């Protein structure tokens, strides 16, 4: 069930609103759903990355979160919203 | 990662696997600098667990991978345990990583930053690909 | 940032 090697998959980005669908009040701001096409995050991908190729370079967006107990590949995954965090990481490095 | 596929081995360069004393992975990561990780705070990294850089086959004994030591854990103070909100943690390494053709950072957006419903992202890692 | 060495082919 569990993977040696390394392992990707391309998903779109939903909107909070759609996903508040699926999701519900369990969506916040902080966070950003994607997936719910046939592929999905699973136990073990939390905390690794969801990334968006823009001008030649990959940014990440996400933060793999949560999602369906199950894996389901019908519903969306549900990320830690980098945007909404990025202050705060900026902040730390900073400081550290 | 369900109904995934296997990556080109290096490709995803920013990517780190966190592993406990037992040498078990149970979280990704993503370098951002040569000092700092990025992962999930429901991760609940401690400072007892390891940092690998460069690995594709987690199986594999021949690849030049970097098992860095974590000077300290970052949980965001925002971070909701309750909710998994503002799911964020940032590890400092003790030794920064040595970059290479498969270890690099990812970039990070801006706070004002718009990333549009639609648009095709990609998500990696060595999760279930069957629950 | 953000650009591999190793090109990642989707």
């Amino acid at each position: 069930n569990t993977p040696d090697r390394l392992q990707q998959a391309s998903l779109p980005l939903l909107s909070n609103t759609n996903c508040k669908k699926y999701w519900g009040t369990k969506i916040k701001d902080a966070m950003i759903c994607a997936g719910a096409s046939g592929v999905s995050s699973c136990m073990g991908d939390s905390g690794g990355p969801l990334v968006c190729k823009k001008n030649g370079a990959w940014t990440l967006v996400g933060i793999v979160s949560w999602g369906s107990s199950t894996c389901s590949t019908s519903t969306p995954g549900v990320y830690a919203r980098v945007t909404a965090l990025v202050n705060w990481v900026q902040q730390t490095l900073a400081a550290n | 990662i369900v109904n995934g596929e296997e990556a080109v081995p290096g490709s995803w360069p920013w990517q780190v696997s966190l592993q406990d004393k037992t040498g078990f992975h149970f979280c990704g990561g993503s370098l951002i600098n040569e000092n700092w990780v990025v992962t999930a705070a429901h991760c609940g990294v401690t400072t007892s667990d390891v940092v690998v850089a460069g690995e594709f086959d987690q199986g594999s004994s021949s690849e030049k991978i970097q098992k860095l030591k974590i000077a300290k854990v970052f949980k965001n103070s925002k971070y909701n345990s309750l909710t998994i909100n503002n799911d964020i943690t940032l590890l400092k390494l003790s030794t920064a990583a040595s970059f290479s053709q498969t270890v690099s950072a990812v970039c990070l957006p801006s706070a004002s930053d718009d990333f549009a419903a639609g648009t095709t992202c990609v998500t990696t890692g060595w999760g279930l690909t069957r629950y | 940032c953000g650009v591999p060495a190793i090109q990642p082919v989707l």
